[PDB]
């Protein structure tokens, strides 16, 4: 918000939050699947 | 003890598979046997492309119940085919026993061995399974010195084997003496996985077709009267049902013959029943006309 | 972007510049020789570990080599980073360049010491004679070939005798003969790689001869990895065992020994090229010559030639199979690092054609390894080795995926792999695509047990031993608490 | 630790312990006016060693890392210190101004192979080895 | 944070650029909340399946 620490703060929340993301994607593509081999299982 | 010799993994083909169960089944209780017929290739891989059998008997899974006029008799016609198969090994059913070869067995085992080395048995069971996995096991088959000493895993290498028992310690130390279960792989693939995918065409007919209305309120009358008589039950079932534990509840609130499951069960048939005639009569008034 | 840098804010600018995905904004102005050190390093880490976009990257990665090298100080660990992904020979070039003039040839020696073991082991072959050409003072040159550098290492391991050698005595002394003994010889020999133990080989000679079959020729083999890069005692040793001296014993014992030859000499294994190429070419039978020839694929690994492979290639169209699977897998080991044409279009033909099964395995493990960092070409193979007859070829396949991308984590890779194995109660599809997931999840290591934890559950043991080997290749490194406990049950189940 | 080494010490446990119980027990002194007492017990056991740590080290997860900030220096070719992969901060400690490697390439320290230039400072001799060109 | 307060001037140090990260923010903390949801979903396939 200013040019003072707070930006900094805010600085690494996001850049560990950016990395965060990345691990996330990957698990919205097994909840996709999952529901695919719940009705396989039952097979 | 010391010989240097190599396990044969057994390739099945889906075609060959089949019909190994279509003889086995037909056999019953007796116990039938009959040839296998493939190709050696590599340097252990022995591959069943198809089955034949050799006659039922009740002198079966016998050197007797090997017929030498069958054999010569296909041999000549196979060869018009354009296909003359070498004979990989033999098969066999025991739908009297499991796994574990009968005193008979090992000695007919030992003579195509002589034959070729590179010869198997495998044990086909459809009524003395306990997996619909389809339960076969394949044996070489050599001496019990070789299994105490420990060399028979030396023999085996390029193997990775497996246990199962359907019957009992008896068949564990009988498959122990053996050779134990060597890897069967099957050669498959997508065109032979559509063929056996099947059932009707004639699905074609049956997904537009549609009853006498006399018919579809026989189906909601019979539905109705019954869910009154599971309804008085019910009542009780809601009031109460603290009980969770299985046994206790089956008593109380007449748990077990339960008319929730039963109600919601009918509910269901009742709903999709009404469902699919009604739409069906619908569809085709529109497209005839 | 102005704002930030009047403030000088470092770490603001870069963070604009990677939202953004622009060039000329991460352009430095605020590492232009401002303090020198520390500084680039974590941002080529960031744009890996942040981005799965290859253009941003890589532009990023190239430029940034050559700005820091003309500051006061350039400073290395970071040129490496840019160096393995790109596999640019400018790079490491212009960066020895600087350090010439200044004469501080120690400074250049400890680059080329590093890039031998991190980077791409047929780009450490191209280098080598790159340098003479631009100029640089032998002494670099020779460290840079890395024969230099095995041997460093190997010193102080024979020396300090690193591998205690009573953890092999308990080994021996307790275990019986049966398949038992021949598992204690690859045991031992495993455990004291890099030093010499000769005790255990003479001692129990006798193991080595009740072996029958493959499991002979395993034994053998054993004996080329404790004996790993030396050339003193240990060559006499594993003389006797291989024809070149007295007791060659059983065929078995040969072709184990010559393997075992090429196992030692691996990947700094010019010398022996000739050798090996020769006996494989002659006579292309044997037990002796299927040893060989694994040896020849070792020591030639990576430097891409057209000709080792060629000589292999008609080796696989004879159709011997002893030697078959041998050649097979040889393909593979020397094309090994970067795309090559001519690898990729043979094997997928001739693996798929023979029905010789052990030539099978080879050439279908050997489509995967030449891949490695070039992820675009690779999801054409895998799909195609999957619907095949051969079951063989659909492990191969995910092989396939995992090393092309290996180098950074994409989501395209996982959800290719995933869609297969859940369609279908097929075992050997869905050990497949749990497995595949180590190698390219290598990024952020944590994340591979994540999807794992949901997979373990399976009741399949291919998903179960699918989930295991994953879990196993991405922590390697840098471990979890997670991934130790997922491991547990998988042990505990009684499918062997 | 080998069989062998661990055999004699339990063999010479259980000798001292039976040897002793013999004659301790069968003895008879508690009615006599010498009172050692008719019985007397005798067992004595062993003691194996367990994992040694000395000065506290620092452990996080299966552990790819593990320190302690006061140090100790170790020689090269010598690494008896067994590395954790990625420890950049540990190998050269932060950066040596000690010895004769003075760092003139910083913080690249690699867990591998660290020489820097040895002309800057001069605080103690370098023997050459010609021993991994012997090996070679 | 803050409510309002210009800090300094955009143009002097430049206190808006910075300040853009405050705001950039704002978007992970809106997929803060999605990730919860996602997080449950999962859990009940999950749960579905295992049992």
């Amino acid at each position: 918000s200013f040019l003072g620490p707070e930006p900094e703060d805010l600085e690494d929340l996001y850049s560990r939050y950016k990395k965060l993301q990345q691990e996330l994607e990957f698990l919205e593509v097994q909840e996709e699947y999952i529901k695919d081999e719940q009705k396989n299982l039952k097979k | 003890a010391p010989a240097v010799d190599t396990a044969e993994q057994v390739y099945i083909s889906s075609l060959a598979l089949l019909k190994m169960l279509k003889h086995g089944r037909a056999g019953v209780p007796m116990e039938v046997m009959g040839l296998m017929l493939g190709e050696f290739v590599d340097d252990y891989t022995v591959r069943v492309i198809d089955v034949f059998a050799m006659p039922q008997s009740g002198t079966g899974v016998s050197v007797e119940a090997v017929d030498p006029v069958f054999q010569a008799k296909m041999l000549d016609m196979l060869k018009q085919t354009g296909r003359p198969e070498m004979v990989v090994g033999w098969y066999h059913s025991h739908p009297g026993f499991g796994c574990w070869l009968s005193g008979v067995d090992i000695n007919t085992q030992q003579s195509f061995e002589a034959l070729s080395e590179r010869a198997v048995a495998v044990v086909v069971d459809p009524i003395q399974s306990v997996k619909g996995k389809v339960v076969i096991d394949a044996f070489r088959l050599i001496n019990a010195n070789m299994m105490v000493l420990g060399h028979e895993p030396r023999q085996t290498t390029s193997n990775l084997g497996h246990l199962n028992k359907p019957s009992i310690q008896a068949l564990i130390h009988g498959l122990n003496r053996h050779y134990y279960s060597i890897t069967i792989n099957y050669r498959k693939n997508e065109l032979e996985q559509k063929m056996l995918l099947n059932l009707h065409k004639k699905s074609w007919m049956e997904g537009l077709t549609l009853q006498d209305y006399s018919e579809h309120c026989k189906h909601n009358e019979s539905v109705v009267k019954e869910m009154l008589e599971l309804a008085k039950n019910y009542n009780k079932a809601v009031e109460e049902e603290d009980k969770m534990t299985p046994e206790q509840l089956a008593i109380k609130n007449v748990g077990k013959q339960d008319p929730k499951r039963h109600l919601e069960e009918h509910v269901d048939v009742l709903m999709t029943s009404n469902i699919v005639q009604c739409l069906a009569a619908m569809l085709d008034t529109v497209v005839f006309k | 972007f102005q704002r930030c840098l009047d403030d000088h804010k470092y770490k603001q600018a870069i963070g604009i510049a990677l939202e953004t995905r622009r060039l000329d904004v991460f352009e430095k102005t605020i590492l232009e020789s401002n303090d020198v050190p520390g500084m680039l390093a974590y941002s080529l880490k960031l744009c890996m570990s942040l981005m799965q976009n290859k253009q941003f990257r890589n532009k990023v990665l190239r430029v940034l080599v050559k700005i820091y090298m003309n500051l006061e100080k350039p400073d290395f660990i970071n040129v490496c980073q840019c160096l393995i992904f790109l596999d640019d020979t400018q790079a490491v070039s212009d960066i020895l360049e600087k350090l010439v003039k200044e004469d501080n040839l120690l400074m250049a020696y400890q680059i080329c010491f590093d890039l031998y073991e991190s980077a791409s082991q047929q780009f450490l072959s191209s280098v080598i004679q790159n340098l003479r050409t631009v100029g640089t003072p032998l002494k670099m040159i020779k460290i840079l070939s890395g024969e230099m550098a095995i041997e460093l290492h190997l010193q102080f391991l024979i020396r300090n005798n690193n591998t205690d050698l009573m953890i092999l005595k308990n080994t021996k002394d307790a275990v019986r003969n049966s398949v038992c003994h021949t598992a204690t010889v690859i045991a031992n020999s495993f455990m004291h790689c890099g030093t010499t133990s000769d005790q255990f080989l003479r001692d129990n000679l006798e193991w080595l001869a009740r072996a029958t079959n493959w499991a002979k020729f395993t034994a053998t083999a054993s004996l080329g990895v404790i004996h790993k890069g030396h050339e003193k005692e240990a060559l006499q040793l594993m003389a006797t065992y291989l024809p070149k001296d007295t007791s060659p014993g059983s065929a078995y014992q040969e072709g184990g020994g010559l393997y075992a030859l090429g196992l030692i000499h691996a990947n700094h294994g010019g010398d022996i090229i000739d050798y090996l190429l020769n006996q494989l070419k002659n006579a292309s039978n044997d037990i002796v010559r299927h040893g060989g020839s694994l040896g020849l694929g070792l020591a030639a690994m990576g430097t891409a030639r057209q000709d080792v492979y060629d000589l292999l290639k008609t080796n696989l169209y004879q159709d011997d199979a002893v030697t078959g699977e041998a050649a097979g897998l040889a393909l593979g080991l020397v094309m090994l690092g970067s795309k090559n044409t001519q690898a990729i279009e043979d094997m997928v033909g001739y693996a798929q054609e023979t029905q010789h099964e052990k030539i099978l395995r080879g050439l279908a493990v050997g489509i995967a390894l030449v891949m490695y960092g070039r992820m675009e070409e690779a999801d054409a193979l895998i799909e195609s080795l999957c619907r095949d007859k051969d079951p063989i070829l659909r492990r191969s396949g995910m092989y396939t995926v995992a090393m092309a991308y290996c180098g950074s984590g994409n989501n395209k890779a996982i959800r290719r792999l995933l869609h297969v194995a859940v369609s279908d109660v097929n075992d050997d599809v869905r050990r497949a695509a749990v497995e595949s997931l180590g190698f390219i999840l290598f990024r952020t290591p944590e994340q591979c047990p994540s999807v794992v934890s949901l997979l373990s559950e399976s009741y399949n043991p291919h998903v179960r031993y699918g989930a295991a080997m994953a879990l196993g290749v991405c922590c390697a490194g840098t471990g979890n608490k997670e991934a130790i406990n997922l491991l547990e049950p998988m042990t505990n189940d009684p499918v062997n | 630790e080998v069989p062998k080494e661990k055999e004699k010490e339990k063999v010479s446990t259980a000798v001292l312990s039976i040897t002793a119980k013999a004659k301790k027990k069968e003895k008879e002194k508690e009615k006599k006016e010498e009172e050692k007492m008719e019985v007397d017990e005798a067992e004595k056991k062993e003691e194996k060693e367990k994992k040694k740590e000395p000065e506290p080290n620092f452990q996080l997860l299966d552990n790819p890392a593990r320190v302690m900030p006061a140090q100790l220096k170790v020689l090269s070719m010598t690494e008896t210190c067994r590395y954790q992969p990625f420890k950049p901060l540990s190998i050269g400690g932060i950066i040596i101004l000690k010895d004769t490697s003075e760092d003139i390439e910083e913080l690249v320290e690699p867990v591998a192979a660290h020489g820097p230039k040895i002309e800057e400072e001069e605080q103690e001799p370098e023997p050459p080895e010609p021993f991994e060109y012997i090996d070679d | 944070m803050a409510l309002d307060g210009p800090e300094q001037m955009e143009l002097e140090e430049g206190k808006a650029g910075s300040g853009l990260r405050q705001y950039y923010l704002s978007k992970i903390e809106e997929l803060q909340l999605i990730v919860n949801d996602k997080s449950q979903n999962l859990r009940r396939l999950q749960a579905q399946r295992n049992e």
